């Protein structure tokens, strides 16, 4: 059974074999554009070589293109890649191959694996609207930071006036949102170069304090971002510049969340502070963050339990299979951290006896209410 | 309009729009006639790029010459002269 491997052979020297019935002497090579209904490399590399425009009245091609197992497999082959722009193999278009890939396109054959007529040719209608399949595989990310870039404000720059109508105003919107996740790393670059960040006295020792300095050591050059990671560092992050911005990711990035995972999310970052608050008096620590939560009006733009009794006193809500995998993306031991969060449970447990952690969250919301209405739930764990 | 912190007004902006669309593409057309009836195809009448290098030299968006550009309506009458410019050389 080693066919593959034999007819590699056989097509490889087919095909330098129809470019060396071209440095070869002719005559009968009229036996090759004339002559086939199945087995390649009559048109694939016999004109492909130069312009097809030059040649759609040539022999090779435009007698092919009827001929069935030949018809199909010029135009399959030329559109495998031509993809990333800002590469030493294709480097950018303005010359000849542009104008062929306009071709071959807008046909029975289709992208999703070349746009090079959907950022620059002339087309805005054509281009940028199939080119919005495109741009949710830039979703969290650029390809080169230097080529998401080009993409992006060549589809701000023809979207900031409309002139397909100018009604369609759909076309800025996605644009947008993925041109934010390079300037980021950009602009975080220079700022850990100077450096904010501070460390927790409370957590420093445990393996829950390396999902926080991992994402600070690749972050001092220039580095495209993961978003959950954000929110597992959650109670380990200190300092009063920064701890309250992934608040901002439960909402706007909640969409990425599948609407489960994002509930027991919530129970680790809740579960956290509780035994955090319980070394500060006052309640002030979370009293604060409570306030951020109720200013921009987070459980009234999205499902969202405030910090409640009910969800930390149970073991029914520790889901093991999912934190052998968010932080068995680190090179973090994944009993190390599993049995940590096991004991965040046992220790509410062992005080709600005599009220001493249950009156701590029951206060918090409930000094918050002199001027708004959040105020202390644990029916269903929200207002 | 090409800001929104001076006055504009939205009847006078789809005159703006349309008779713009009428003559703009003829002037960038009328340099592309000149390839296959004045024959002068870069600077020199050799060569045939300069109308393969137009190719998104009529797309830019510093002049912003994409945006209101027919993908069928425009195009279509563009690249069947660069189509004739080809041909000076097959």
């Amino acid at each position: 059974n080693f066919i593959n491997i034999n007819n590699l052979y056989d097509d490889n020297h087919l095909d330098w074999n129809h470019v060396l019935c071209k440095v070869n002497l002719k005559e009968q090579c009229i036996q090759i554009a004339e002559f086939y209904k199945d087995l390649s490399g009559l048109v694939q590399t016999l004109q492909t070589l130069d312009q097809n425009d030059s040649t759609t009245v040539s022999l090779y091609e435009t007698f092919f293109n009827e001929f069935p197992k030949e018809f199909s497999f010029t135009l399959f082959e030329y559109l495998i890649k031509h993809k990333k722009l800002n590469d030493l193999i294709f480097r950018f278009p303005q010359q000849h191959d542009v104008l062929i890939q306009f071709f071959q396109e807008s046909a029975p054959k289709y992208g999703h694996v070349a746009w090079i007529q959907q950022i620059l040719d002339g087309s805005y209608a054509d281009a940028m609207n199939t080119l919005k399949n495109i741009t949710v595989d830039d979703s969290k990310k650029g390809e080169s930071l230097s080529e998401c870039e080009l993409h992006l404000n060549v589809a701000k720059l023809s979207s900031l006036l409309v002139e397909k109508d100018n009604l369609d105003i759909n076309t800025l919107r996605k644009i947008q949102y993925n041109l934010d996740t390079i300037d980021a790393e950009k602009n975080i670059s220079n700022k850990l170069k100077k450096g904010e960040v501070q460390i927790c006295k409370r957590f420093k020792n445990g393996s829950i304090r390396e999902v926080f300095n991992i994402l600070v050591e690749e972050l001092k050059s220039t580095t495209v971002v993961n978003l959950s990671d954000l929110v597992e560092l959650y109670s380990m992050l200190d300092d009063e510049e920064s701890l309250f911005i992934p608040l901002r990711l439960l909402s706007v990035d909640g969409n990425l969340l599948n609407f489960e995972v994002k509930k027991f999310l919530n129970a680790l970052v809740w579960r956290r502070i509780v035994l955090l608050n319980a070394s500060n008096e006052g309640d002030k620590l979370l009293q604060h963050i409570v306030k951020r939560v109720f200013d921009e009006e987070l459980p009234k733009n999205n499902d969202f339990p405030l910090p409640s009794v009910d969800l930390l006193c149970d073991k029914s809500l520790l889901t093991p299979e999912y934190i052998s995998e968010t932080y068995g993306r680190f090179p973090i031991d994944q009993n190390a951290i599993r049995e940590e969060i096991y004991e965040e449970i046992s220790q509410v447990e062992t005080l709600n006896s005599d009220n001493s952690l249950e009156i701590k969250l029951h206060s918090t919301i409930g000094s918050v209410a002199k001027e708004k209405n959040y105020t202390i739930n644990y029916e269903t764990n929200t207002v | 309009d090409l800001t929104s912190s001076n006055f504009a007004d939205s009847a006078d902006y789809e005159i703006l729009y349309e008779i713009r669309a009428l003559y703009t593409p003829f002037l960038l057309m009328e340099l592309h006639k000149k390839l296959v009836e004045a024959a002068k195809l870069l600077k020199i009448p050799k060569f045939i790029s300069e109308a393969l290098a137009f190719t998104s030299l009529v797309a830019n968006e510093n002049d912003k010459i994409y945006l209101l550009f027919q993908s069928s309506g425009k195009l279509k009458e563009y690249l069947d002269l660069v189509a004739r410019t080809a041909t000076l050389s097959n």
